[PDB]
RNA sequence: CAAGGGUAGAAGGGGGCCUGACUGCGAGGCCUGCAAGCCGAGCAGGGGCGAAAGCCGGGCCUAGUGAACCGGUGGUCCCGU
RNA sequence: GCUUUACUGCAGCCUGGUGUUGGCUCUUGGUCGCGCCUGCGUAGGAUAGGUGGGAGCCUGUGAACCCCCGCCUCCGGGUGGGGGGGAGGCGCCGGUGAAAUACCACCCUGGCGCGGCUGGGGGCCUAACCCUCGGAUGGGGGGACAGCGCUUGGCGGGCAGUU
RNA sequence: AUAGGGAGCGACGCUUGCCCGGUGCCGGAAGGUCAAGGGGAGGGGUGCAAGCCCCGAACCGAAGCCCCGGUGAACGGCGGC
RNA sequence: ACCGAGUCCGAACAGGGCGCGUCCGCGGCCGUGGACCCGAAACCGGGCGAGCUAGCC
RNA sequence: GAACCUGGGGAACUGAAACAUCUCAGUACCCAGAGGAGAGGAAAGAGAAAUCGACUCCCUGAGUAGCGGCGAGCGAAAGGGG
RNA sequence: CGCGGGGUGGAGCAGCCUGGUAGCUCGUCGGGCUCAUAACCCGAAGGUCGUCGGUUCAAAUCCGGCCCCCGCAACCA
């Protein structure tokens, strides 16, 4: 076995919800390992990927034709922070930290796809995909997956997280690769 | 520590087998008392001796017993002692069967192996059986 | 004393007392604080077993204990029958 | 800080920048059985204070120390059966 | 020559591990393949542990009232075994919270029943070994101990060499 | 065991006090420390590799020593102003 | 390592440290051998002694 | 059975200007055995060579390589010539 | 010098075995009150938990730098 077949994930009522587990270093020193959110994946899921990347205020135009349905700007600033939590942003980007009811009063705070324009442009790919987490005070990695249209594009995990690490100093060793939930569970060799 | 049981005993396969113990437990009880020997090359091989001359010598019971029913199965055989209108002459018994059974032509013959209950003595086409492989039921016809 | 199926026998050995911690560690390396001749004897062990009329007794290293077993059927292509616990002995081999 | 020799034409008291309590060397000497101990102009590198001349390779000076061997660390052009 | 809490050994004695060294057991360990457990300040049908996915598992594989009655404690039920037996409940949505209850993946802080790898503590036996008995290829007793081999650490003027 | 070994005292008479801190010896199935051995988190050496080699934490590991207590016809000790 | 009338330390076309017989005889002295000669008290090995003396049978 | 040889055991004085590792020394000596010799002997060798080719003995290598309270002191082998 | 066990009211000093709890005698102060004295009795000052820092609504707890006293195999040219 050099491989690991990438078909047999099949209780849902369209399975593409499978995940992607892991297990290395926890709570390595003092610090410990976390990962990029939307960082890119080599598909792009299939649900309402709505990237509210509060970029500049110009974010409401060219911004929401190649990015997400809707993507804060100014006048959704400190009036999300004063009408409940309905009215999840990221942040900006540069050495100013805006957060004024967006990212710091609690969900994204990453940073805005650096275009300082709007968000239309071509030059990326990571719109509309699945986002992630972090470590879990015993577990780690976390994610969502890649998309389920074509065949062995079930692989696209063992090149966007079962072989994409690069966020840990010193710990031992990270074995598990047991991914897949929701449905089935492929823990196979990834 | 190899070694080759005799009489069978829990906790050990059945006779003849190559179970491992405990190098005290076979030098001083089993090959002391005669319940086992040493799986020495030199009678563990000769076990296969007792294997394939037993193995391939069983082509004779099981492969040739039952040419015993190749040829004195599909011949009748009819008593020629008549009767009267139902109560068989020569009462038909096992010997009035097995006289014969061997004499119509010539490979083998029997006396006590027969699904014989009780002693005919009565008319009929009856057809028991023998022994002890596969059985073979004769088709006998005690006629009148 | 002196195996008799293989021949075993003590050997002087050197008994050697060291201080000071290794050169494989902390440093400076050991030091002989003495040393005293002595022997080892081999592991003998007394070993009886029937074979033939009488039963015989071996006095062998354990090491070497299967091989007075296995030396025991070997016997079995002999012709003992003569009574004398002695003779069976040295007619092993 | 012991005593002594020295010293206000500072080696003493105060302030401002600094780190030469440099690295590589070292003419020539003092002392001396050996090996040790002591002083050192000057050259190169890279500095420090000064406008500069220049001074700085610890401390007014003389005690404040321990051959080798065996090991411990950090490095480095070396040897590596 | 003698002495000792002078140094360093040695004899001797004590001691763990293995060897000779075996049966049958009951009882618990370390822990890796497992099966399910748990957290009860507020929201709360309840006891949600987490990271995240997240809107069907369920149904003649019998989704609801019903009874014997195991478990644990924060006494709420978490939970579960037999028959009548039924054709639908859970939850997204909501209250709310720093996180939300259908579901599945994969983590354990404690815990845990079916079993391997395996170590301890008891018992019993007998057949090694040991001791005995008007000779025994046998019977008593001890018994995997003791003895003896290799190896661990220790006490060690009894003795040795020396300062 | 009214016997056998070791020790001191030494017919007989009257007696033989106090001190278990230290030393010795006796008793302590708890704790602490402790060797080989078990164990292996984690780390290293090479190899294209499977691998083959090394170090190695936690925890389990006796006697002994520490600790608790006893003991003087045991070694000994038995005040000053 | 290696370089070589040079080489080493150094960054240094500064400095400074080191850079030209064999064989036999004979004689003096030195090293290892008792080593100028005689001399211990003692230490170790293998034996010989209880016809003296001590104890016991 | 004078020495000689092989194996099994195996000191101390002394030296280190004390002494214990070390040295003397596998020497002295005890024991067994062999024999006119004894041992060893036809590669599971040597060690760097496109190599050599049983073993033993002599000369060199060599007081070298190394060992060593790196003290006192101990001290090879390959290769080459016989 | 190497593992790894804790610092707390002035002092004696429990939780850390599974994260909101500021535990108590003696001692200090008044009282209750007795023969003096004393057990006792009730109220009570008396712990940023060494602290730069991660962890949380809350951190002494999950835990890193070692700061220090006890324990401290062994080593020591
Ligand atoms: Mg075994
Ligand atoms: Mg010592
Ligand atoms: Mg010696
Ligand atoms: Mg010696
Ligand atoms: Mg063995
Ligand atoms: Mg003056
Ligand atoms: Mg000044
Ligand atoms: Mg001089
Ligand atoms: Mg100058
Ligand atoms: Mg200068
Ligand atoms: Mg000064
Ligand atoms: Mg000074
Ligand atoms: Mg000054
Ligand atoms: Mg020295
Ligand atoms: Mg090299
Ligand atoms: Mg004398
Ligand atoms: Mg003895
Ligand atoms: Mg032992
Ligand atoms: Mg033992
Ligand atoms: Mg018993
Ligand atoms: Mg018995
Ligand atoms: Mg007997
Ligand atoms: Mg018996
Ligand atoms: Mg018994
Ligand atoms: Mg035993
Ligand atoms: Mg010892
Ligand atoms: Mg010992
Ligand atoms: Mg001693
Ligand atoms: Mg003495
Ligand atoms: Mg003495
Ligand atoms: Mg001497
Ligand atoms: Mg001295
Ligand atoms: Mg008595
Ligand atoms: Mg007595
Ligand atoms: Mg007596
Ligand atoms: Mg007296
Ligand atoms: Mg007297
Ligand atoms: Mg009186
Ligand atoms: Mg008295
Ligand atoms: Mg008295
Ligand atoms: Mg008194
Ligand atoms: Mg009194
Ligand atoms: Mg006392
Ligand atoms: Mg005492
Ligand atoms: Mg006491
Ligand atoms: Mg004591
Ligand atoms: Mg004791
Ligand atoms: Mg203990
Ligand atoms: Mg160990
Ligand atoms: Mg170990
Ligand atoms: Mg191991
Ligand atoms: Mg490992
Ligand atoms: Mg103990
Ligand atoms: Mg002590
Ligand atoms: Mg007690
Ligand atoms: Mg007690
Ligand atoms: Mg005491
Ligand atoms: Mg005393
Ligand atoms: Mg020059
Ligand atoms: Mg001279
Ligand atoms: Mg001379
Ligand atoms: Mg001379
Ligand atoms: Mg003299
Ligand atoms: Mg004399
Ligand atoms: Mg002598
Ligand atoms: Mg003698
Ligand atoms: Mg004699
Ligand atoms: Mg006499
Ligand atoms: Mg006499
Ligand atoms: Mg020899
Ligand atoms: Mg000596
Ligand atoms: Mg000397
Ligand atoms: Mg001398
Ligand atoms: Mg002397
Ligand atoms: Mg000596
Ligand atoms: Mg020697
Ligand atoms: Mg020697
Ligand atoms: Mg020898
Ligand atoms: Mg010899
Ligand atoms: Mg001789
Ligand atoms: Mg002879
Ligand atoms: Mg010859
Ligand atoms: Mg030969
Ligand atoms: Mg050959
Ligand atoms: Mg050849
Ligand atoms: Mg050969
Ligand atoms: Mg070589
Ligand atoms: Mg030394
Ligand atoms: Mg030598
Ligand atoms: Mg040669
Ligand atoms: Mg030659």
């Amino acid at each position: 076995k050099v491989y690991t077949i990438d078909e047999a994930a099949r209780t849902a009522k369209f399975d593409e919800t499978v995940e992607v587990h892991a297990k290395l270093g926890i709570d390595p020193r003092r610090s410990d390992q976390n990962v990029r959110g939307t960082v890119s994946l080599p598909h792009g899921l299939g649900k309402q990927v709505r990237v509210l990347a509060i970029a500049k205020g110009e974010k409401i135009k060219e911004a929401e034709e190649a990015g997400a349905d809707y993507v804060g700007g100014e006048e959704i600033i400190q009036k999300i922070l004063d009408g409940w939590m309905d009215f999840v942003m990221g942040a900006v980007g540069s050495k100013l930290g805006r957060i004024l009811g967006p990212r710091g009063l609690n969900p994204k705070a990453g940073t805005v796809g650096f275009n300082i324009g709007e968000i239309i442009r071509e030059i990326k790919a990571g719109r509309i995909e699945f986002r992630n987490d972090k470590t879990g005070a015993i577990h780690a990695p976390v994610g969502k997956a890649s998309f389920p249209p074509e065949k062995l594009a079930d692989n696209i995990r063992a090149f966007i997280r079962a072989l994409e690490a690069h966020k840990p100093e010193g710990a031992k060793g990270t074995f598990l690769r047991s991914v897949y939930v929701t449905t089935t569970m492929g823990p196979s060799v990834r | 520590m190899k070694v080759i049981l005799l009489e069978p005993l829990e906790n050990l396969g059945d006779v003849g087998q190559v179970v491992d113990v405990k190098p005290g437990y076979a030098r001083n009880y089993l090959l002391p008392r005669g319940l086992a020997v040493l799986a020495t090359e030199s009678n563990l091989k000769a076990l296969e001796a007792r294997i394939r001359a037993q193995a391939k010598r069983l082509a004779e019971r099981k492969a040739e017993a039952e040419r015993l029913k190749e040829i004195l199965e599909n011949l009748t055989l009819t008593i020629p002692v008549r009767a009267g209108e139902t109560k068989i002459y020569g009462s038909v018994t096992a010997k009035d069967i097995a006289e014969a059974l061997s004499r119509q032509h010539g490979v083998t013959i029997d006396p006590k192996r027969l699904a014989l209950e009780k002693p005919i003595k009565e008319l009929g086409e009856y057809v028991l059986t023998y022994k002890p492989h596969p059985e073979v039921p004769i088709q006998l016809k005690v006629s009148v | 004393k002196v195996c008799e199926i293989s021949g075993k026998r003590p050997i002087v050995a050197n008994s050697i007392q060291r201080r000071g911690k290794a050169k494989r560690e902390g440093g400076v390396g050991k030091k002989t604080t003495g040393i005293s001749k002595r022997r080892q004897y081999p592991n003998l062990q007394k070993v009886r077993v029937r074979v033939a009329g009488q039963e015989i007794t071996f006095r062998v290293a354990a090491s070497h204990i299967p091989k007075v077993y296995e030396l025991v059927e070997r016997a079995k292509g002999l012709r003992l029958e003569g009574l004398s616990p002695k003779e069976i002995k040295k007619e092993l081999l």
